């Protein structure tokens, strides 16, 4: 066997190349890193925001433009990144006309705001806004009943995804002393979150760990 | 003498027993939900979703 290598067409998109495998293997083993990839692999997200002169997700806050619970519903599109922690809590602070972006927030040291350029919301008014917001981390999903007394408080389902779609094919290798090799790549498209070779490490660790059940 | 009148909102979740309906005329109902990862998918990586 031999490590994988790695090639970057896209920074936000890698692939990974595994050669050489036996006939029957590739075919098995890139099915299971999809389905590992795919089920349940830890990330980060968003968790309930404290606002400040807002007191439920259905009223009419002045200066921002045309929804409350539709900024809540955007917010979750944002990737968290944080180093040895499972608990922050982050506050933003903008005045004045112009847009809200996902940069404009203040971060901590190991918090680090990935894609930053997303739009949020709009202020077309001179007011100040404050949204209070924590971040867990986790496995699979979980919606906002399944996880739980201020009335200031607002829940949202909390959906951490760090990979979004994951794609595999075999093609024909080229080794001498044989007759045929399972050559394949793995397409992975990652939300910004985490790199595709520590993904594909995590993924085999994950399996390696679901597979010590035997032995 | 007195009447008050109290406002809910409930955000109604799609389960299993869900009736739902097309545009050309196949009514039906929903039957389970499949996590993505046992999903068809194409050779680009898009899951199917119905």
């Amino acid at each position: 066997p031999r490590g994988p290598q790695i090639e970057r067409l896209t920074d936000n998109r890698a692939k990974v190349v595994i050669e050489p495998l036996e006939r029957g293997y590739g075919h098995t083993l890139g099915n299971a890193l999809r389905r590992v990839l795919l089920s349940s692999i830890p990330g980060f997200a968003i968790t309930e925001v404290e606002i400040d002169g807002v007191l439920h997700e259905y009223t009419t806050v002045e200066g921002l433009q045309e929804d409350v619970l539709d900024v809540l519903l955007n917010l979750k599109d944002v990737a968290i990144r944080m180093h040895s922690g499972d608990s922050a809590t982050l506050s933003l602070s903008k005045q004045g006309p112009g847009t809200v972006t996902a940069a404009d927030i203040r971060t901590d040291h190991n918090v680090e705001i990935i894609n930053g350029d997303h739009v949020i919301c709009h202020l077309t008014k001179d007011t100040a806004l404050n949204m209070r917001l924590k971040i867990e981390r986790g496995f699979g999903y979980q919606p906002a009943a399944a996880r739980r007394r201020t009335i200031g408080r607002l829940m949202l389902d909390a959906s951490f995804s760090p990979v979004r779609r994951v794609a595999y094919a075999v093609e024909a290798a080229r080794v001498e002393q044989r007759t045929d090799l399972d050559k394949l790549v793995i397409d992975i498209e990652t939300n910004g979150t985490i790199d595709a070779e520590e993904a594909v490490r995590t993924a085999a660790d994950i399996l390696s760990d679901q597979l010590s059940v035997f032995g | 003498l007195k009447m008050v009148k109290v406002f809910l909102a409930v955000k109604r979740r799609i389960q299993p027993g869900d009736k739902m309906a097309g545009r050309h005329g196949n009514k039906g109902v929903v039957s389970n939900v499949v996590p993505v990862e046992d999903m068809p998918y194409m050779a680009t990586g898009e899951s199917v979703d119905i």
